[PDB]
């Protein structure tokens, strides 16, 4: 369950639709689904208050844990379209509501429970992503061209076109010598 | 003891959005 | 200084495009007023050799270039290398440089692209025996010595064919790959094929010394019957 | 100890740092013209546009510092002309010193150059704001508009003749010519194509208020054939005159320094405009319409109550701090926070030439680097995420820690800390109207302060916070060298300029 | 309290799920734009919800006349419509006090005889 | 794009030819051609890619030099302030 | 340790700012930052008020210091502030927001309903920051200012 | 210290793939050279304009506005 | 790209099968059957054709915001005039749906008579579902003396 009854401004109705089933349209649902939730719902809601509650006592819990399984096992075999099935569904989502904890416990197996979401795993992408050959040799040809394709530079990280003209060394020499000595040996 | 595989790219579970982002909810 | 040098070479250049230009806009206006013709005639303009400003082509007396052919910009030509009729060598951007005995076949289209990585040239290079087939296209391409690309074969950019290399017409040797030295590469992604043997190594110089000859008794040929400016 | 070298020095400098801009623009524009046949970048390494980008950006560079050298010498100036005047108490004696001109250089329009501090911190907005946006506008001149490399040496060049004039008339020409390279700019270099109607919007909006203006003048020179901008002194303005010359003025300045209701222009532009020219817009020229504003209202005797214009000017912040809350766009939320800004400054000049100048040009000139941190920062997010909205992007801290930091910093110092220029112009705007209207003062704090900030901070801190789950292989990486220097500059400015010399505040 | 069924005149998107719009508004650019390439120009495709969201808002537009009124609250909307007005009153109600003690008052004081702050006044030979 | 000339003659770039090596035999009928060009950048080892990497004492000299400077600068003022060719020093100096 | 209005103010921010940030610790949660907004709102509520009383105080006398404030506080006793519509007694507005930017950050009824979201922050920012460090604040102001508020 | 030409040079001792290096990087330094030459060339066609008509620009903006 | 579903190694789609149908009654009477492509406008796949008929006088309109966006921005200037009118059946025009109010004005103020199924052929945008259909081509009235150049 995603554990967002407190989040998402969901109306009381919609919460209590979400506690008593996991779904939020329990109309979608067949008998065995509503029946089933229902009876997982008020089982984990007992054990909440009965179990892992302020100076609980274990033989109330088994008197009311035997006494809702016997209830539900009815529920179970009565027909859906029911008065009798509706006032068992009345009765137990009335008990949920109220047995309803604001600051309920929410287990930290679920999302959006305190610390679901405290890190951020990294992707392969990022892990693999280096532009600079620091960690991951860079070829002095940026890419493998492809089959099919020219071959042309990768775009690079920083973009900026604040760049000199080329920079030659000082005294650099840089006559047409080919030239020259192609018309020398022409003469 | 057992060799636990690397932490799931699960834990963070991307959103998908499925409802209209309404201005008057901007 | 060599910037005070290149002003005065630019300014120079320039006085004389100016002089050409009144003296041809005189000529026509003396035609004008003598109902004369002559300057109205439109014929090719084409010029083999195409000087862009500071790059001129370069080529040994016995090279033959055909006339049909045109460079441009920064070429070199080695002793005997052969042009053939049609062939461009655009080499404008960067310069292109040819080996002392190789054959360009007819329709040849050499051109380089603006710019590469790191560490590759982007001007074409070319062995000292190389044979190219007719129909062929360069591009930034190293070719070493001894080296037959046969007809209608397309060259990219960043491409280093070893020596002895043989490519078989109607293929591609897609940009930045290797052909290693004494090897067959055909189809339109080159595969390798086999290794040359010795038989078809002589085949392929006496291929390309009976093209030099036909280069040679083309060139005595056109000369006679004035198809070729004595350069 | 005060000698005439200084005071030489100091005319000198002022004189001869425009004719180093306006020469370095003659050089290079003749270069651009004359080296290609059709003006237009060719794509190669040996093109003029590295030429031209270097000219520029080292032309603003070394005219920034010269700048600097020469405020600092007016400063001097300034200080030993007020004791010279206030010192002596002798009858017989009177300060008269006349000075000659130079005979290298000409006077420009035939003016003699008179230089005071707002003037001379609007030039340094100049400077610096077209330092940012000329760095920042680099990736969107490409191959057609390398022509407007020149803009803000264009501009500098007519703010340098609009804060060093003495004439009504060039001061408001050179207000005036402000709109073409402006309008340029927006219409041929923004990547959106909304920005074609945004450029339309703003003209209008502008030209609206540059004739009211223009209708203010008339009436000034027609009425005093004076344009000395001194002989005012001796001629009277009629309540009936007087009155319309302010409604004028304040209606006309302020459609160019954003107020209410007239700010749609202003959050058109700065939406679909370029990332590098908002930064310019917002800092500097929306506040060459206050430099005029404070000229010709202290310059005109006018015997009405402000509270009009108080009370618009109020409103406006009001407005705009209502509205931060319900914007999820970073560009235009900014945009409200420079409207707000704007309008505090504008209030602080409705008392004439009370005291409260001093907080609007210091507020003026904190509000011009905020701007330009906001909207740079604004552009880094969009340019390395590909959107500038909310909703699209989330988390940016955990993948680019620097900008995520930059973030928060620019938070905090909009905020307005103490030992921030922001924090001295509040405290000066605040302890002035508290003694004028307590009541009004409240509202504005409370208002600005909270409301409008709580407003701010919600998108900037949901932005920088979350977790960056989706796209992971376009995840850019942080920012360069270039933006991490600007911000820190940025907050360099903001800190230590509270340290300048308290005499001309 | 705030829900979609009984909000009525408060809107605000609906809880219910919907398919993604087939035609929303984008991001367009002018002609020949040069394109921005940080960061090694690389392009993600872009949600529609979010896209149309962004672009919601720029376009929403009245329906008939006098609907701005209705819209939200009433009182609410007449109160930000004549906040101008109130701000103007407490404006002259503050300065009556100013007038009745001698402090500051809400006008364009003229202590200098248009000597600007600061300014260099020199004459030539 | 960028249209920069890669192959700079100020220096020549750092590099190491044998992290990947070129296939030139036993090559397979449906096996791409190689690749001509394998050479990696190779970094100055002890460079650190998480700091400045700034060995020089250039920009410490010219802080020092200005600090210095300003010092002096300010002496000069005081005494002239005071009228005097330099600072007179008291024979005792108090809080304040 | 603060020696004049300025200081204090600028300590009043800075707490303000780094509890903000500790409450944030767990940036990647949105849930937290929620918490730390409803924290940083009430934070700039409290800011807005002892910036006003600041104020106030800098008006009537021209001086910031904290012992010359102590000291003459009582001859200003007796003065009023004439406001939109009513005479307030100059003493009682400056007190009045001072004890509201006292109580938003001790905690007192109605603004505390931050406190127990700042729970979200690790225990050692949570001990440190409701032991001696934010929730004191509030007393700290009112010892420092006692002969204002007698 | 006297030029020589590597790729009309003989290179038939050494192995293929020293001649391929030692073409490239003949390519290379000529390539460079060809480039400090027209790079060379656009500067004195920057130079030229501008100390031919600076002046005359000058006097022109002069004459008008003054 | 995008759009299509093409896999690695699969050959090109014909345009036979993806050029759709328009067929037309021409100015005289006679009949007509054209070619056009999803993505263009009618008026750009008729002066393809050359069918006559049409004057076009602003020649599309204008280049952005244009009225073949599926979500018309509500600044659009519309049309420019009304020398590209057609008439459309009805089972395409209910498809095609109500008229956007710069359209409709455009078309009641043309000079020449107007139909109820009168649309713009700048405005129409070409869709799959339009294969086939039928448009009556009467003669649009001539603006200005540039129309005769
Ligand atoms: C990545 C950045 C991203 C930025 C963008 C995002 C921005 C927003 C988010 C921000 C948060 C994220 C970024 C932070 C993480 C960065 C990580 C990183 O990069 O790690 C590497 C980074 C650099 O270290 P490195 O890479 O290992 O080595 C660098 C080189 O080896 C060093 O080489 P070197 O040893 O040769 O040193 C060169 C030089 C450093 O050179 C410079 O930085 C040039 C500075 C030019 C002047 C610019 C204005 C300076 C204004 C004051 C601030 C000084 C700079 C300190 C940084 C700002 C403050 C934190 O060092 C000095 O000499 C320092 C003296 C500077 C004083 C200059 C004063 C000028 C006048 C100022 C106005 C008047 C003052 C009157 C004072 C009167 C007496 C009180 O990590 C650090 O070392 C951080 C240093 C932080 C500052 C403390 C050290 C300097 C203290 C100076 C004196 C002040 C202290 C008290 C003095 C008391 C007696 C007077
Ligand atoms: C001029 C003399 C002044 C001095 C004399 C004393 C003061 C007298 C003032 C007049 C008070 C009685 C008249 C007010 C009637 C209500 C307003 C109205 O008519 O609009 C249609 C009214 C409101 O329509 P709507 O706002 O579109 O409905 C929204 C929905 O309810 C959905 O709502 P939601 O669930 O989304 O929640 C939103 C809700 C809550 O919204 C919020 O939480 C946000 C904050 C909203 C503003 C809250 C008030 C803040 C303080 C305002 C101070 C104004 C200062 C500037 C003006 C100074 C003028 C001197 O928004 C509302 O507040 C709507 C309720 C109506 C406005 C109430 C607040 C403003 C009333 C006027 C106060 C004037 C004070 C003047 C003195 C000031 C001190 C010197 O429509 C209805 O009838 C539906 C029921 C609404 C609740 C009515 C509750 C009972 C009100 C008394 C009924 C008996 C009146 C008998 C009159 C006899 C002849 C005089
Ligand atoms: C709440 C917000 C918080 C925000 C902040 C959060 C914290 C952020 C932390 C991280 C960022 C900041 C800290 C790290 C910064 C980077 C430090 C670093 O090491 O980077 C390495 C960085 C990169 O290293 P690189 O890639 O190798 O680049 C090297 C440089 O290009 C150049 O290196 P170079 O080695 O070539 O040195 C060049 C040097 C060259 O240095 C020298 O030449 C000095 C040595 C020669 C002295 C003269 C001798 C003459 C006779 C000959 C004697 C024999 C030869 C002697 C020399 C032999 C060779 C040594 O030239 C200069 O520096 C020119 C300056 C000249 C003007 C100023 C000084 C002079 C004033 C007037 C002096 C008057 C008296 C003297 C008169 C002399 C006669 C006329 O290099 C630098 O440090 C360059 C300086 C600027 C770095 C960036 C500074 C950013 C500052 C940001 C401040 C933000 C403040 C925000 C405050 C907010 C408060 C609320
Ligand atoms: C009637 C008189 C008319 C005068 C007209 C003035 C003509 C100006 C012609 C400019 C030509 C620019 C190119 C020159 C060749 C550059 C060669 C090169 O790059 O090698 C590196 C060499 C030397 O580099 P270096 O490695 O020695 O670096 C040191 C640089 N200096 C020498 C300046 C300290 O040349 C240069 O670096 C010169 C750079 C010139 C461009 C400067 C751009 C900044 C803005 C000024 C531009 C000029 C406008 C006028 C001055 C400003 C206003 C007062
Ligand atoms: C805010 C409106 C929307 C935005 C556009 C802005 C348009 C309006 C700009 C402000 C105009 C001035 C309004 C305040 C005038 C205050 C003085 C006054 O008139 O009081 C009676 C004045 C003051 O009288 P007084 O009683 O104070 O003293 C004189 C009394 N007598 C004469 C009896 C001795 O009396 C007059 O002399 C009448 C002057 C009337 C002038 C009105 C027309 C002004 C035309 C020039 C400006 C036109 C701008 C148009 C811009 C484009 C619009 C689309
Ligand atoms: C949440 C707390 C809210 C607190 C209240 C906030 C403000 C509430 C509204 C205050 C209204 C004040 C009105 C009186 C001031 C008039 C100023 C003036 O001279 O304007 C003349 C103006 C023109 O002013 P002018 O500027 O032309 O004056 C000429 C210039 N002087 C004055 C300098 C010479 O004429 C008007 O148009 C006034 C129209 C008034 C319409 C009726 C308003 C009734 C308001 C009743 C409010 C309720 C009773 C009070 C409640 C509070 C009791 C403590
Ligand atoms: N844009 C949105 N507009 C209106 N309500 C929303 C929106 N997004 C979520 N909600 C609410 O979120 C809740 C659903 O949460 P979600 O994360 O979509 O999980 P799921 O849909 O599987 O239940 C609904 O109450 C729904 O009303
Ligand atoms: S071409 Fe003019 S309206 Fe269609």
């Amino acid at each position: 369950s995603k554990a967002y009854y407190f989040v998402k401004n969901f109306s009381w109705a919609e919460v209590s639709n979400l506690l008593c089933y996991g779904t939020k349209y329990p109309t979608v649902l067949n008998h065995q689904q509503k029946v089933t939730r229902l009876y997982r719902a008020t089982l984990r809601r007992v054990y909440a208050h009965q179990v892992e509650g302020y100076k609980t006592d274990f033989k109330q819990y088994n008197e009311n844990i035997t006494d809702i399984g016997k209830d539900f096992n009815k529920m179970l075999a009565l027909k859906p379209e029911s008065l009798e099935l509706q006032a068992y569904f009345k009765k137990y989502e009335d008990l949920q509501e109220e047995l309803f904890d604001p600051a309920m416990i929410i287990d930290e197996s679920r999302p959006y429970a305190a610390s679901s979401g405290r890190y951020y795993i990294f992707d392969d992408y990022l892990l693999k992503f280096d532009p600079f050959g620091f960690y991951s040799p860079k070829l002095l040809s940026e890419n493998r061209p492809e089959e099919a394709m020219p071959f042309y530079e990768d775009y690079p990280q920083n973009d900026s076109h604040w760049n000199l003209w080329e920079q030659f060394p000082e005294d650099f020499e840089d006559s047409n010598a080919e030239r020259e000595a192609i018309l020398k040996s022409n003469k | 003891g057992w060799d636990r595989p690397d932490v799931p790219l699960s834990f963070n579970p991307l959103y998908v959005h499925k409802r209209e982002l309404s201005i008057f909810d901007t | 200084m060599k910037l005070f040098q290149a002003m005065w070479t630019r300014t120079i250049y320039s006085i004389g495009r100016m002089v050409r230009e009144t003296g041809l806009a005189l000529d026509r206006y003396g035609c004008k007023l003598e109902q004369d013709i002559s300057c109205y005639e439109p014929l090719s303009r084409h010029r083999n050799i195409l000087p862009i400003y500071d790059l001129v082509p370069t080529f040994y007396h016995s090279t033959f270039i055909a006339p049909n052919s045109s460079l441009i910009g920064a070429v070199y030509l080695g002793q005997n290398t052969v042009v053939g009729y049609g062939s461009t060598l655009r080499g404008d951007n960067h310069a292109i440089r040819v080996g002392h005995n190789t054959v360009i076949g007819d329709k040849v289209a050499i051109s380089n692209v603006a710019t590469l990585a790191a560490g590759i040239p982007v001007s074409t290079n070319i062995g000292n025996h190389v044979n190219i087939g007719a129909g062929c296209v360069l591009q930034s391409c190293v070719v070493d010595d001894n080296v037959t690309v046969g007809h209608n074969t397309v060259i990219l950019e960043g491409s280093v064919l070893e020596r002895g290399s043989v490519i078989a017409p109607n293929s591609l040797v897609p940009a930045g790959r290797l052909i290693p030295s004494g090897q067959l590469w055909a189809g339109s992604p080159v595969r390798y094929v086999r290794d040359l043997k010795e038989e078809e190594i002589k085949l392929n110089l006496e291929q390309t010394e009976q093209n030099l000859s036909i280069g040679k008794t083309h060139k005595s040929s056109l000369i006679q019957q004035e198809a070729y400016d004595r350069l | 100890m005060f000698n005439l070298n200084t005071i030489y020095l100091s005319r000198i400098f002022i004189e001869f740092n425009f004719y180093f801009l306006f020469f370095l623009f003659l050089i290079s524009s003749i270069i651009f013209y004359f080296s290609k046949i059709i003006s237009i970048q060719n794509l190669n390494q040996n093109s003029v546009f590295n030429f031209l980008k270097l000219a520029n950006i080292f032309g603003i560079l070394i005219s920034f510092f010269i700048h600097i050298i020469s405020f600092w010498f007016y400063c001097i100036y300034s200080y030993n002309l007020s004791l010279n005047i206030f010192s002596d108490i002798n009858l017989y004696n009177s300060n008269s010193i006349e000075l000659l001109n130079n005979s290298l250089l000409p006077n420009y329009f035939k003016s003699n150059i008179t230089i005071d501090f707002f003037g001379l911190i609007l030039l340094t907005l100049a400077y610096i704001v077209g330092f940012v946006s000329i760095l920042a506008l680099d990736t969107r001149l490409y191959w057609k508009n390398i022509k407007y490399i020149f803009s803000f040496t264009i501009f500098l060049l007519i703010v340098y003749v609009y804060v060093t004039v003495s004439n009504i008339l060039l001061f408001f020409m050179c207000y005036e010519l402000l709109l073409i390279p402006s309008f340029l700019i927006v219409y041929f270099v923004s990547p959106s194509r909304r920005a074609i109607q945004a450029s339309l919007y703003f003209v209008i909006w502008t030209q609206l208020g540059s004739l009211l203006v223009l209708i203010a003048i008339s009436y000034i020179i027609s009425i005093t054939n004076t344009y000395e901008f001194n002989d005012l002194k001796y001629f009277n303005f009629t309540n009936s005159e007087s009155t319309i010359i302010i409604f004028l003025i304040f209606l006309g300045f302020g459609f160019k320094a954003p107020i209410w209701p007239f700010h749609y222009w202003l959050t058109k532009t700065h939406v679909e405009a370029p990332s590098g020219f908002s930064i310019y817009l917002s800092g500097f020229l929306v506040k060459t319409a206050l430099y005029g504003f404070y000229k010709f209202n202290t310059s005109i005797f006018i015997d009405i109550d402000s509270s009009i214009f108080i009370a618009i000017c109020i409103m406006g912040v009001v407005d705009s701090s209502l509205k931060m809350w319900g914007q999820t766009d970073l560009k235009k939320l900014v945009a409200y926070g420079t409207i707000q800004e704007m309008n505090i400054i504008y209030l602080a000049f409705c008392w004439g030439d009370s005291c409260a100048i001093l907080g609007g040009i210091l507020f003026s000139a904190t509000h011009a680097f905020l701007s330009a941190l906001m909207f740079f920062l604004v552009d880094c997010i969009y340019r390395r995420y590909h959107t500038r909205s909310l909703v699209e992007v989330n988390g940016i801290l955990h993948i680019t820690p620097n900008l995520g930091l930059s973030i928060l910093f620019m938070l905090v110092f909009f905020s307005g800390i103490p030992g921030t220029i922001k924090f001295i112009s509040e405290f000066y705007i605040f302890s002035g109207l508290l003694e004028a209207s307590p009541f009004i003062c409240f509202i504005l704090m409370l208002v600005a302060n909270v409301l409008g900030l709580i407003g701010f901070s919600k998108s900037w801190f949901n932005a920088t916070f979350g977790m960056p789950k989706k796209n992971t292989k376009y995840l850019p990486m942080d920012l360069s060298f270039k933006e991490s220097y600007i911000i820190l500059y940025c907050f360099f400015f903001l800190f230590i300029f509270s340290y300048f010399s308290s005499i001309f505040f | 309290n705030y829900h979609y069924d009984f909000c009525g005149r408060a809107y605000m998107g609906n809880p219910a799920v919907q398919s993604p719009p087939k035609e929303f508004f984008n991001y367009h650019y002018v002609p020949d734009n040069y394109p921005d390439a940080l960061s090694g120009f690389r392009i993600a495709y872009r949600d529609p919800f979010e896209v149309q969201h962004v672009f919601a808002y720029e376009n929403w537009e009245y329906q008939y006349d006098g609907q701005w009124w209705s819209m939200g609250s009433l009182a609410c909307n007449v109160l930000f419509f004549c906040t101008p007005l109130f701000l103007y009153l407490i404006l002259q109600v503050e300065e009556l006090n100013s007038e009745k003690r001698g402090g500051t008052s809400n006008k364009f004081y003229h202590n200098n005889a248009g000597f600007f702050h600061f300014q260099i006044y020199d004459n030539k030979q | 794009r960028q249209n920069f000339a890669k192959n700079i003659t100020t220096t020549d770039i750092p590099k190491d030819s044998h992290h990947f090596a070129a296939k030139r035999s036993g090559f397979t009928q449906t096996e791409q051609a190689p690749f001509a060009y394998n050479d990696v950048y190779q970094y100055p080892k002890d460079y650190k890619p998480w700091n400045y990497n700034y060995k020089g004492n250039g920009v410490l000299l010219a802080l020092f030099l200005g600090s210095a400077f300003s010092l002096v600068a300010y002496e000069r003022s005081y005494a002239s302030k005071t009228g005097r060719y330099q600072r007179k020093v008291q024979q005792n100096y108090y809080q304040i | 340790s603060s020696g004049n209005f300025i200081v204090l103010f600028l300590g009043w921010e800075l707490i303000g700012l780094t509890s903000f940030f500790l409450i944030n610790f767990w940036s990647t949660r949105v849930g937290t930052l929620k918490a730390a907004f409803k924290a940083f709102s009430f934070n700039k509520l409290s800011d807005l008020f002892l910036f006003f009383a600041i104020l106030i105080i800098f008006s009537t006398t021209y001086n910031l210091d904290i012992l010359s404030f102590n000291n003459q506080i009582y001859l200003y006793e007796s003065y009023n502030i004439d406001m939109f519509y009513w005479s307030i007694n100059l003493i009682e507005i400056i007190s009045f927001f001072f004890i509201s930017c006292a109580f938003i950050k001790s905690a007192q009824f109605g603004a505390h309903i931050w406190l127990p979201d700042s729970m979200e922050a690790p225990v050692p920012a949570s001990a440190l920051i409701h032991s001696a460090t934010l929730v004191s604040a509030g007393i700290y102001l009112l010892l420092r200012l006692s002969p204002l508020f007698e | 210290h006297q030029f020589e030409n590597v790729l009309l040079s003989n290179r038939k001792n050494l192995t293929p793939q020293e001649s391929v290096q030692k073409v490239i990087n003949y390519a290379l330094l000529q390539d460079a050279k060809q480039r400090s030459r027209t790079l060379r060339h656009i500067k004195a066609s920057w130079v030229i304009p501008a100390l031919l008509f600076t002046y005359p620009a000058w006097y022109l903006a002069k004459g008008a506005v003054n | 790209a995008g759009n299509h579903h093409h896999h690695a190694g699969d050959q090109a789609d014909r345009v036979a099968d993806k050029i759709i149908w328009i067929n037309i009654q021409n100015r005289i009477g006679q009949f007509e059957r054209i070619s056009a492509f999803e993505g263009e406008s009618l008026l750009e796949a008729l002066q393809r054709n050359k069918v006559a008929g049409i004057v076009a006088t602003c020649e599309g309109g204008e280049d952005i915001n244009t009225m073949l966006e599926k979500p018309i921005d509500p600044v659009t200037y519309g049309p420019f005039c009304s020398s590209c009118q057609v008439v459309v059946s009805n089972p395409w025009r209910n498809k095609m749906g109500n008229l956007h109010y710069l359209e409709e004005r455009n078309l009641v103020r043309s000079s020449y008579p107007t139909t109820e199924n009168s649309r713009l052929a700048c405005c129409i945008l070409v869709e799959k579902w339009m294969n086939e259909m039928i448009i009556s081509i009467p003669q649009n009235p001539n603006s200005v003396y540039e129309d005769n150049m």
